[PDB]
């Protein structure tokens, strides 16, 4: 009864180290359908899949050390990166220059995450608040507070208005974006977090812990609608589908699965990494999965509808 | 002929569709379309005939395209938003539908459109334990249902659905229902209105009778008995009247039988009336199996009459019949969850072996209630037998169908439900308490003892307390702790032992120990009192006094059975003390007869410590190498293996980098700290490696950020690093990288520092280290101010301490002293004094004495070198001895370079070099020699011979090499022999060069 | 401090070089430098201290608090639960569907919806369909596939 | 007059810690049988046995942890040693020159086992590989791969075409060196091996087991024809006779017992070595054992034919 899944492409050695993380963007109205990837280098590399394959066409890179978080934003061409460097430095994506930088050490910024609108670009500090800086408007206008520990996701509803954040210990705050007053906070898991997405429409907020199990939360109260368990080791990365139907996560154990979250079971587990993948997405209407691992490889998969 | 006719097919194709003739009113219509495919009227007509008969999606399409062209027609849209509703999809409906309301605004079919919408998601919410939603859906379905009944109050359908609508609400948790109604359903229509549970009912049981009166049909007299059911059920279940309903019921009766007679052909009717007549208040339990049986025979595909007479059986003691009427309705209906639920209560009575796999396959179906509670307290049973970890029943369920968490969800969505119940709070705490997610479990405790301080409180009060006291003590809130702890009797082991513990975390250790004592009194269980005579030696340690803390332990070793806690804490109290005799009469005890125990790794730490302790210092490594000899599998030895080799004998670097990526490779969650020790050996080790890139420390050190970015000692194994980095890139001369990012570093440190529990001698250490690497680092890369500045803040911080001085010395002298200048004594006197005063530490010394030599004072600087090699060997260390001993080599080699008289520095040279090779076999030290010799009596042989041997055996280094390979290039230009000369070339051009043959080329042509 | 000064040439001789020693780790490994300069040395304070030495380590495992024993475990409280069934929660109720739909007119020529009307989808003891069905006199006990029902006494 | 066993030799203090691995070859058909040890020390020591004694030769070292494993060649004169670091040396055995530095990866190499005529010194992998280093010529030639746990101890046939590998779990895989093909699992003990040795006229394979009991197998088949339960504590080495009528093991409580295939009875216990013995081996004929312990004591005893 499941559908035909199967890979497309395989890029042999992309980088020359790990790569930990990857964006898909199919920004512009037309076929753009761009690859941004972040390894431990100076390089951001910007990927194009052009027709059946990918193409580099861009090498940028102005880092001094590994870069943690890259994104990518639909409604402009323009990328952000952040490195242990301690610099939010963010590139144009078009002539392959570097726009603007932003000094801000691993005790002001772990990872990014863009606006909806692609105006905020928020991060997550050390001392717990998440700082809100401001693309082609300056710097660092205000930072929500939550008295915790080391913050590790930031995710955006894309409706605006739901700000999530997990931690180092646990614990999950979810801000409103309207007036910067913590709503309620979750207690979730007992280990670090260091993944969260919301779904589209913005109802359904899916976490993923250091201990393998998968919560599905429900927004706008506390209930939960069950916790996903299949995995043999932590989890890193959760992305979820452009239809509310499908999830894809990736773990530390070298194995991809794709959950969905009308019956909570798993679909298809894809074996083929060889070692731990720390980056999938979807892309656009979501059809084609990337999965960007800790071995060299790009991997781009076929999810058919 | 093709087309052109459209006005024909139009006629025919209506005369067709008006009469029930289907079939040809479509190809008419189609044909129609074949004609001229733009008129919206042909599509529109063609869509409802096929909607007429039984396609609904060609309808659904042929609607869409009338609807494309002239979009300003409400009736052609409405239908498109019809007909995709009626599929599901309601979203998309109730937007399409507020976009009509939006253009136009007395739309009453748009306003029926969302109304019913709204409730459809709201039975969905509540087909899943998501209230909330429900609630607030229902909320906004009567603002819409009201909104509609404004303008045209004659229909009964928008009352029927009004009255489903708030109705619909029953079983939803009272406390959790404010719904805020408004205008003409509460009578005169003043405002705004917030309605609880009860009046919710009562309303709608008005607008019930309200619609009824103008349409008297069968539906509505059903759906209205129904109701008067549901308000009867709310009244009894909150207790609040009993034979005050009994009209109320009666009405209920009374409102079925008539629908029920009205018409007798409809399973639905009966099904009701049978449910109705069994209530508890009621009784009558002929009629229903009467009801019951009417209704299968009316129509035999029902699951539900078959499952209510089961459940009738059921609680009238026939478990076999109930059994049979299971089975069949089941049969009926393979997916319908009621009789799963029923065949598992069946099961449990009879005392089978499925019953708990029974209740997970129905928890697994939709989530209903009393399944839901019979998992839960099965999978809680369980786990508290514990005779049970090897049957297969507990392995099997528990840790291969990861019951746990499923029953967690479970009850929380259960208890989310009820919200009345002790035993299903107590029961989620308990769960939550085994997944470490302890908040949630205090929570829960508390809400129980919320719910109980009104109950009989012998033996359902009192362990709540406790339970909810010890879990809050757990989790800081002493304060807390104590005040709850206290508000029970203090009579049972239990609550003394968790008063005690609670009152010893906030301090208060007289009082620990006599809460201690008053346990240890009333102990049976001994295992408890080997436990209880271990927590008094802790806790009146802590005060001091350790002679009886010692004696209790001996006391307890005594017993009849040592319990293997006892004789750990002895060990680490002998530790905790120079005595160091006592710990190897303990360890050697408890590896005499105790093998039970599954750590393995706390018995290597304490050996290790025990020899330590001791100061051998080698022998430590050494068995540790032997324990992880003896259990090649276990990671945490190869880590612990890795850790002990970076801090005591740090000559195996290569060992310890082996051995931490071995500890790395075997599992994940050993990452963090077998990586970092992996980083700290490279440093230590410096580059004897294949120069390849993607291994060096710096590498390493990065993937241990990524694991853990929470502790202190990564970010400083960073700042060293890129120093590092810098050093061997400045060697290689091709590009100094990661240049200023020392204080973002020293912060981060600093802020993870902040919130660790106590390792207080490590952290001080930690800060100290990381504020003189940062203050060097600036100074080395050219930052002068900012270091100035930052040595200024931290001495205006706190008075004096002779490390920070030094380095605002250090800062002072470097513009001064690069630049050749000339100083007073007096500063010379004031950098002796301060390095004098903070002395026993070899760099302090090694720098003055490189001062004096900048500066020029060959003999004083000898002399501090002196100091330092006897200080460093004094203290046992080795690198800095070495790092003494040639850097003097270095200075009198200098100082003999200008040919000075007073023939000394020679015999300084020598005895350096040959102390050096009796340590080691420095190549640096060889190259001394043979500079030494090449200056005194140039000479030919001998002196060719040593620096042959030096340029020609492989194993060194290229920059040595390259040095020896010049001077014996001049030495061999000027005792002529162009055929060594020329092999020197080809020796120089096997390897890569530029120096050597350009000197050649300089001094082939004279 | 004897001498109090030194006088040198500083270019000695313009042929050779100066020596530059360079120290990588702790392990003995030295290099050697060209340019003239400072002794520049690597990891000058020595190695970061990692993870703290064995006899504090272990006094906090074992002597911080009495919290680790299995005194204070999860376990060693040994509760119970009382079961309540309840089957009456089993009993389903299932509701009718609206008989009616607000539906449109059509103008019988050119066809234009005139307005939205409804119709109807297909003791006080009405006369219009009403048949007196007796719910006591005699009550049919067999169920559709046993032998045998139940009597219940009559109330 | 019955010539009994008799201890015939002790050596005091043969290293300054414990002593986990002995090797005698009878390489030279002189009166050479050279002995080798190595014992968790960077020393390893070669003596030799010249007509009732051990004198030293020489001890030869580099090495950073302990050695756990040396091997000594029948064809030609040349020694093996690997260690705690994954670090192979070879020993020309005439002079104390290392040959060879076969160096290895974090999980490459933890015993070793030459081929029958001095060619393949195949060795064991912390993850389950038997991969082979050509000796003197290659490195890594191949590696034959099996899915299971740690695998400490390689046995190695005689005559050839059979290799057979113990792991951790205590599952024996048999791997015929003719081709490579996997022949068949034997799943043996629930408990680790540490040692597996074949037979002269290699028909008849023993196990030696982490529970103390010793199996007997028949390669031709799965025949567990035996099973032997006389060691108290583990049992670390086996070895047979260059007859099939009787071999040593080596238990963990003090016991070196000799047992027999042909009645599978104990015919002599020996009592020495008041610390765990850790290794055990036969000389060019029945004659000579040798016994080194944890003790710093090497032990050479006597057993006529």
């Amino acid at each position: 009864m499941t559908n035909q899944y199967g890979i497309l492409f395989k890029q042999e050695q992309a980088h020359d180290d790990a790569i930990w993380s990857v964006a898909w963007g199919t920004n512009k109205k037309e076929n753009s359908e761009t690859v941004v990837t972040g390894s431990l280098d100076d390089l951001v590399k910007v990927w194009k899949w052009r027709d059946e394959r990918l193409d580099l066409q861009w090498s940028l890179e102005g880092h001094q050390l590994g870069v943690v978080s890259v994104d990518i934003s639909h409604t402009l061409p323009i990328a952000a990166s952040s490195s242990l460097d301690a610099h939010i430095r963010l590139w144009d994506l078009e002539n392959g220059k570097q726009i603007k930088s932003i000094d801000a050490g691993p005790v002001d910024a772990w990872t990014l995450a863009f606006s909806p609108d692609s105006q905020y670009l928020a991060t997550g500090t050390h001392v717990g608040k998440v700082n809100i800086f401001g693309v082609e408007s300056g710097k660092k206008e205000y930072s929500l507070d939550t008295r915790g520990k080391f913050i590790l996701s930031i995710a955006y509803s894309p409706d605006g208005k739901y700000l999530a954040s997990g931690a180092i210990d646990g614990i999950i705050n979810i801000f409103d974006i309207a007036t910067g007053k913590l709503l309620h906070t979750l207690e979730g898991h007992a280990m670090p977090i260091r993944s969260l997405t919301f779904s589209p429409d913005s109802q359904l907020l899916v976490t993923a812990s250091d201990d393998g199990y998968i919560k599905i939360y429900d927004v706008q109260h506390a209930n939960l609608a069950g916790t996903l368990s299949g995995h043999a080791s932590w989890v890193l990365n959760v992305a979820f589908c452009p239809d509310d139907t499908h999830f894809v996560s990736s773990s530390s154990d070298k194995s991809v699965k794709v959950w969905d979250v009308g019956t909570r079971t798993c679909v298809h587990t894809f074996f083929d990494h060889q070692d731990q993948v720390w980056g999938v997405k979807y892309n656009g209407n979501g059809s084609k999965i990337v999965s960007v691992g800790d071995d060299q490889e790009i991997h781009i998969y076929d999810c058919p509808i | 002929s093709a087309g052109t006719a459209k006005w024909a097919w139009l006629r025919r194709g209506l005369y067709y569709l008006k009469a029930g003739q289907h079939s040809q009113a479509v190809a008419d219509l189609q044909a129609a379309l074949r004609a001229d495919p733009k008129d919206f009227n042909c599509w529109e007509s063609l869509g409802e005939a096929y909607l007429s008969r039984g396609g609904y999606t060609t309808a659904l399409k042929s609607f869409t395209k009338a609807s494309e062209l002239n979009p300003e027609s409400i009736y052609s849209v409405f239908k498109v938003a019809a007909i995709q509703q009626i599929l599901g999809k309601y979203k998309e409906a109730v937007a399409q539908y507020q976009m009509i309301i939006k253009k136009k605004e007395d739309y009453v079919p748009a306003l029926k459109g969302l109304g019913e919408c709204h409730l459809m998601m709201a039975k969905a919410a509540l087909v899943d334990y998501l209230d909330g939603k429900a609630v607030d859906y229902i909320e906004k379905a009567l603002e819409y249902f009201t909104c509609a009944l404004q303008h045209r109050a004659d229909v009964s359908c928008l009352w029927k659905l009004a009255g489903d609508a708030c109705t619909c609400l029953y079983a939803v948790a009272p406390s959790k229902v404010n719904v805020h109604v408004l205008g003409v359903l509460l009578g005169q229509k003043e405002g705004k209105q917030v309605l609880k549970k009860n009046e919710l009912l009562h309303l709608g049981g008005r607008c019930y009778g309200r619609a009824l009166k103008l349409m008297s049909t069968s539906n509505t007299w059903c759906d209205l008995g129904i109701n008067y059911y549901r308000q009867a059920q709310h009244l009894a279940e909150t207790g609040s009247n009993m034979n005050d309903l009994k009209e109320l019921l009666e009405k209920s009766l009374h409102c079925l039988k008539k629908a029920v007679r009205l018409d007798s052909n409809n399973h639905l009717y009966w099904n009701a009336l049978g449910v109705v007549a069994c209530y508890s208040g009621i009784g009558n339990y002929a009629l229903a199996q009467h009801c019951f049986i009417k209704s299968i025979q009316s129509e035999q595909i029902n699951a539900v009459a078959w499952t209510n007479l089961g459940v009738l059986y059921l609680t009238n003691e026939n478990i076999e019949q109930a059994h049979e009427a299971f089975k069949m309705a089941q049969s009926l209906d393979p997916s319908y969850l009621m009789c799963w639920i029923g065949q598992a209560l069946i099961a449990e009575a009879v005392g089978s072996y499925d019953t708990m796999d029974l209740f997970r396959h129905t928890t697994e179906l939709n989530m209903h209630t009393e399944g839901a509670l019979g998992y839960a307290y099965w999978v809680c049973t369980t786990l508290q037998d514990k005779s049970n970890r090897e049957t297969e029943l507990y392995q099997y369920n528990i840790l291969q169908m990861n019951a746990i968490p499923a029953a967690q969800v479970i009850l929380n969505k259960y208890v989310e439900r009820i919200q009345n119940y002790a035993p299903a709070f107590t029961m989620l705490g308990y769960l939550n308490e085994h997944l470490q997610l302890k908040k949630e479990a205090a929570n829960a405790y508390q809400r129980a003892i919320l719910l109980l301080q009104t109950a009989e409180d012998q033996d359902t009060y009192n362990v709540a307390i406790r339970n909810y006291g010890r879990l809050l003590c757990s989790t800081g809130e002493y304060d807390k702790a104590i005040q709850a702890f206290k508000s029970t009797p203090l009579e049972v082991l239990e609550d003394i032992i968790g008063f005690a513990l609670a009152l010893f975390m906030k301090g208060l250790y007289k009082e620990s120990s006599k809460a201690y004592e008053r346990a240890l009194s009333i102990v049976e269980s001994e295992q408890d009192k080997a436990h209880i005579l271990t927590a008094l030696a802790i806790t009146e340690y802590k005060q001091g006094k350790t002679d009886v803390a010692k004696t209790l332990l001996f006391k307890c070793s005594i017993l009849k059975e040592p319990t293997t806690e006892s004789l750990q804490a002895l060990c680490a109290l002998g530790l905790a003390m120079q005595d160091a005799t006592l710990s190897k009469a303990a360890l050697n005890e408890l590896l005499k007869h105790i093998k039970h125990k599954d750590s393995n790794y706390q018995r290597c730490l304490l050996t290790s410590a025990i020899y330590a302790l001791q100061g051998r210092s080698v022998a430590v490594q050494k068995q540790i190498s032997k324990a992880v000899h003896s259990n090649p599998g276990d990671p945490a030895l190869w880590s612990l293996l890795s850790r002990v080799v970076a801090q005591y004998a740090q000559r195996n670097a290569k060992g310890g980098v082996v051995a931490g990526n071995v500890a790395h490779i075997l599992d994940s969650n050993h990452g963090k700290k077998a990586l970092l020790y992996t980083a700290v050996n490279q440093l230590a080790m410096g580059s004897s490696s294949a120069e390849d890139e993607k291994n060096t420390a710096l590498k390493t050190i990065q993937k241990a950020a990524l694991l853990s970015p929470g502790d202190p000692a990564i970010w400083a194994g960073l700042m060293a690093a890129c120093h590092a980095d810098d050093k061997l890139a400045l060697v290689n001369n091709t590009q100094p990288k990661r240049i200023d990012l020392y204080l973002a570093l020293l912060s981060a440190v600093s802020a993870s520092i902040k919130d660790e529990k106590f390792f207080e001698n490590y952290n001080q250490s930690l800060e100290k280290w990381s504020l003189s690497q940062a203050v060097t680092g600036l100074i080395d890369t050219g930052r002068i101010s900012e270091a100035e500045t930052l040595c200024t803040k931290n001495l205006k911080s706190n008075p004096d301490q002779p490390a920070v001085i030094l380095l605002l010395r250090q800062v002072q002298c470097k513009p001064l002293l690069e630049s050749q200048k000339p100083l007073p004594d007096a500063v010379l006197e004031e950098l002796q004094k301060t390095v004098m005063s903070n002395s026993t530490s070899v760099p302090a010394w090694q720098w003055l004495a490189h001062v004096y030599q900048s500066q020029g004072m060959m003999r004083a600087a000898e002399m501090c070198y002196r100091k330092s090699l006897q200080l460093a060997s004094q203290r046992g260390s080795w690198s800095g001895k070495l790092s003494s001993l040639l850097r003097l080599a270095l200075l009198a080699l200098k100082v003999c370079m200008a040919n000075i008289s007073n023939d000394h520095w020679p015999s300084l040279v020598q005895e350096a070099t040959t102390e050096a090779l009796k340590l080691c076999f420095c190549p640096l030290a060889v190259l001394l020699q043979a500079l030494l010799q090449f200056k005194r009596k140039m000479g030919a042989r001998e002196t060719r011979r040593l620096l042959e041997r030096v340029v020609y055996q492989p194993g060194y280094p290229k920059s040595i090499a390259s040095t020896a390979r010049w001077y014996l290039l001049r030495h061999l230009y000027a005792k002529d022999d162009y055929e060594l000369i020329d092999v020197l070339v080809n020796n120089a051009k096997t390897h890569g060069d530029t120096r050597a043959l350009e000197l050649n080329q300089r001094l082939s042509s004279q | 401090m004897m001498e109090t000064e030194r006088l040198v040439l500083p270019p000695p001789d313009p042929l050779d070089l100066p020596l530059r020693a360079v120290e990588l780790g702790c392990t003995g490994h030295w290099e050697l430098l060209n340019l003239p300069g400072a002794p520049e040395s690597s990891l000058p304070h020595g190695l970061p201290p990692c993870a703290p030495d064995l006899q504090q380590e272990a006094e906090q495992l074992f002597l911080s608090s009495p919290a680790w024993l299995p005194l204070h475990g999860v376990e060693h409280s040994a509760r119970k639960w009382q079961r309540k069934t309840d089957p009456w929660s089993l009993l389903a109720v299932l509701g009718a569907p609206v008989p009616s739909d607000l539906q449109a007119q059509r103008h019988p020529t050119t066809g234009q919806i005139l307005g939205y009307k409804e119709v109807l989808l297909e003791l006080n003891t009405r006369e219009e369909a009403e048949e007196e069905i007796d719910f006591e006199k005699d009550l049919l006990t067999i169920p559709p596939g046993f032998k045998k029902g139940m009597d219940f006494a009559p109330k």
